[PDB]
């Protein structure tokens, strides 16, 4: 049996504050669903969800996480917005797919410290915020997604993005480039191609195959298209080259967003 | 012996008896903190540590 | 006594009691060991009538 | 290696408001610049450094802690005021300067509660404040500086204050004498004479010959001008007169400042 | 006893010559003043410090020396510039502050050839050169500052610097970008935060607290504000990530200055 | 704790007249300020400061007690002149720098009389001393500094001085040449050039490079620069030749000041 629970107030929401969603450690977070009015997701700035004091998972904006989910074609309602910790596309190969999913969920159990941290805007009309949490039995942090923010200058012609960070035993759900003039990519691990140069209307075409909606001005090179978690990338410590061929039209500022899983570790990534 | 008395007096306690024995604790205490900075390992151990509020916990059902 | 927002709880259910399983076990485990004694204390017994 | 942070932001910040810089316990406060704009020092009333909800240093004003600074000639700039927990002036006698200074820092290592309280003046144009800390590893509370306020009567003539609190351990780094017709002091413990009837003129010269300010209206009795810690005065238990012999030329209400210095004690001073 | 010797008459000083102040192997090298006429710092260029043939320290101009040494703010004088070996900002925490600040001389003990080679731009006007030593007794090169050279382009917007040399032992002091359009900055270590997104006014401030002096079109990130030389940032090969976050407003090549150390080696960094 | 006491009365303060400041016998004297008014500092001639009856230190005229603190950037201010027995330049290499420079304070323990004789000239307006002792516990004379006075003819060409008193154990803080015409000066010892023939404007750079205000109509050879006590010149019985060769563009009588220092002996220098 799940429980419903309406968490505690949140402190000082307030137009140009920086509050916090402090989670009560001893249980499992499965969804977090964070109701708004009087600020748009836009103006919920900087929004990290650290474990122990450390980053997990980080968005530029709200508006950010209302496209993680509208990707995965998830219910999306205007002036809420939910932390899927679960993942309910998950496709279980050797376990269910119950199982799949679930094993994404915020354990918190050895934890000292479970936040949500983010900025109001200070043209934040009347910020008003409160938070639900579905959650279950409590386990271990585990298993869990880590979104992580870069930004990359793409050139009009091609670029390759081959620093990005290859954290040992983890993996890559997925890769989303953030620039409005990209037109094709490449993906290569060890000069082996696993992604031809594809266009992004034919890269596009794939991603909704598999019951994705495709963002604006986003390339997104979806490693879990099937809900396999063993289709994503295992960042090996052999791995010697993890490259990005990006054919742009544009001369701007890409904010890659990658998906990193991985066990959570007090001292690792 | 305590005395009240006017003028420069011409000696004075300048005795720092229990003041001292706590000040080589503070300066220990330094070299310390010193011994952790001179290593990587002192560095990533105060990397692990922050700055919030205190945590609550709550739980039921029988596994 | 100070005044904040922070508070450490920690409301749970907790178990008491346990009557049966312990027993039985500790029942078992003292009575073959006195029966063992028995055996010990009537060949010593048994012996001395040897001597007469 | 130290840590510079953006602490939190100030909640409600605001004229005729009563806001307050609540700290996060763990580790060392160095030094907290506090910006402000919109609301002069003047304006920022009854400043109070509260360790577990007990008062560690009050300020009558943020314009006191600026002249505080001043005195030993530290960095003054214009739109922030500093916090200078570590002493920069301190200078070691069988141990190194940088021991004796980083031994005042504000540690909060077994504290449950580390405030800065304040009051804004309505009169407040569009008050705004934000804090930065400069942080280093955790450690007790341990030896701190600690400002406390007293006011006394001054005569045209001769005053005697000798009801100066004389804590246990505790030992006086400086006393302070807010008053406009003080024209000499003279200093005796226990009838000792440790500071002669000494003139204004030349008090203020030896102040200034240990590289400190002389402050407007004020008569500063240092007793750490080599930066000496074993200078100051050691508040024995068997000290029967700690008596301060005033010379004013006024009849006025003087504002006596003791920084007093001690082992913090969650039952101490 | 220090000895003060004029050094031996700098060979061929010629507007387009490349000149060389070859040092005399055998005691140790406190500082050395180098006299100037009839041509500009800026008219100086490619200032290297070779022990053995190896570079120590680059200069890409005369100035950038004379900028070194008002950052600290050291005497400065129009028509010379000194190199100073030893830092006279070093404060001791387990020695002395003479013996922390003598452990930069410059040792010559075991050396083959000790020089410093520069370039005369050829629009000097009538160069004129000399040198003066302030030595000491002879000692091994050991413990030294060794001042590197990185160009990095910055965009609008952020810029992410994670490529700089980390070599095993060396500790770093200080890191100087040198741009026009930079707002704020931040210094990660292995996700750790050590230097939150500074704003440049912030950062200035806390510089100057210091008895620093802020350079223009510069940001500088003081590892040593305290004069502990381990507060530097260790560069321990556990280390994964070292990186730079700038938050620029124009998109221009940025000089980055690293101040590195540690005991030279006649086959380290 | 220090003590900071208004000496007796100056006796018989007049134009014309011998007076005395007699300093009473047990503790120990770190500052003497004396302050005047109707007198110039010139017109206070013959300063002596004498330990038993036998000469300590000599002052033509107090203006150059104004003159010795003013090189080394100490507090000056008009009407009033210190006597700083304790060094605050002194820097500890193996003790802790407040030990280094107390070391010179002027103990009175196992003394018969300490004075401090000088004539006030006849044309002084109406002369007005007093003076003002900051004390410390009893200590014996012991480490003291010594002041000496030398007057030689300056040629317009090369002098050479190698008549210098060579106290026995005794050690050379300092020697300033008081000359309008000096261009260069070269010292050595036993004919080691400890300094080479070094120009004034290069001299007189060094100087201002260790914080030393450089001296009208002065050529001053530091052997202290660095504050520490060790780099001073130590008078070895074994010493053949302490020589000094001036370059002067002058023929004058120059004042050559040399400032002793040694533990001081009833029957010693
Ligand atoms: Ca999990
Ligand atoms: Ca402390
Ligand atoms: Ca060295
Ligand atoms: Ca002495």
């Amino acid at each position: 049996m799940r429980s419903f629970l309406n968490l505690n107030s949140i402190p000082n929401v307030a137009a140009g504050n920086s509050c916090s969603i402090k989670l009560p450690i001893g249980q499992t977070y499965e969804v977090i669903d964070l109701r708004y009015s009087g600020v748009t997701p836009s103006q919920i700035k900087n929004v990290r969800v650290e474990l122990d004091g450390r980053l997990l998972s980080t968005y530029k904006t709200l508006n950010d996480l209302i496209l993680e989910n509208t990707r995965h074609k998830r219910k999306i309602k205007a002036g809420v917005v939910s932390f899927h910790f679960v993942r309910p596309e998950m496709k279980g190969v050797n376990v269910t797919d119950l199982v799949q999913q679930r094993m994404f969920a915020l354990g918190t159990v050895g934890l000292t410290t479970c936040e949500i941290k983010f900025d109001i805007d200070e043209a934040a009309a009347g910020p008003k915020l409160s938070a639900i949490a579905q959650k279950s039995v409590g386990t271990a942090p585990s298993w869990l997604t880590m979104r992580r923010n870069f930004f990359k200058q793409l050139n009009n012609g091609t670029t390759e993005i081959a620093d990005l960070p290859r954290p040992v035993g983890y993996r890559i759900a997925a890769i989303h480039i953030k620039a409005a003039g990209v037109d094709a990519v490449e993906f290569q691990i060890d000069g082996t191609k696993w992604r031809d140069l594809l266009k992004k209307a034919d890269n596009d075409y794939i991603l909704e195959q598999y019951g994705k909606a495709v963002l604006d001005n986003t390339y997104t090179i979806d490693f879990m298209l099937e809900g396999d978690v063993y289709q994503s990338v295992l960042l090996d410590q052999m791995i010697q080259d993890l490259r990005l061929k990006i054919d742009s039209t544009m001369d701007e500022q890409a904010e890659i967003i990658v998906e990193y899983m991985g066990v959570w570790s007090r001292n690792g990534f | 012996v305590p005395t009240s008395v006017p003028t420069n007096q011409s000696v004075w306690g300048n005795v720092s008896t229990g003041l001292d024995a706590l000040i080589s604790g503070w300066a220990r205490v330094e070299q310390i903190k010193a011994a952790k900075a001179s290593t990587g390992q002192g560095r990533v151990e105060q990397a692990m540590t922050p700055e919030l509020d205190n945590g609550a916990a709550v739980v039921v059902e029988a596994p | 006594t100070p005044e904040l927002d922070n508070g450490a709880a920690v409301v749970v259910e907790a178990p008491k009691k346990a009557a049966q399983p312990s027993e039985t076990l500790v029942f078992g485990v003292p009575q073959k060991t006195l029966l063992l004694g028995f055996g010990g204390l009537l060949v010593l017994g048994l012996v001395m009538r040897g001597n007469k």
